[PDB]
């Protein structure tokens, strides 16, 4: 795996994969949830649970009916299925421009 | 980024 400082190759803003530099690893925490229309979302903030207040005091239990308010401002009824801490890399290309991604994004 | 959703199965 990936330690700081370290030179990479993962894919620009372009499309295009370059050779940049890794200068900050972070651990991030998303929410998964199961929507009750069968979809899922792995990538939610905890913030984006309304029916308690995560930031404060954690996680739902895992299975713990949820209300969550979703990316249109609309409120769905989920299941709590996991929080998820995720490996992140800050990687910066040589035109100075850096994006913060995940391992699958990053090659060795 | 913002999260989004998929079908599961």
């Amino acid at each position: 795996s990936i330690t700081a400082g370290q030179k990479v190759i993962s894919k620009h803003k372009n499309g295009r994969f370059y050779q940049c530099e890794v200068v900050r690893l972070t651990t991030e925490t998303f929410y998964e949830v199961n929507f009750d229309d069968g979809s899922f979302s792995d990538n939610l903030y905890p913030e984006d649970i309304v029916s308690q207040d995560c930031l404060q005091f954690g996680p739902p239990a895992e299975g713990e009916v949820v209300q969550v308010r979703w990316t249109d401002g609309q409120v769905y009824g989920a299941k709590f299925v996991a929080s998820h801490p995720i490996q992140m890399y800050q990687v910066e290309f040589e035109d100075g421009s850096q994006l913060v991604v995940k391992r699958d994004d990053v090659y060795t | 980024q913002l999260a989004t959703k998929a079908a599961r199965k």
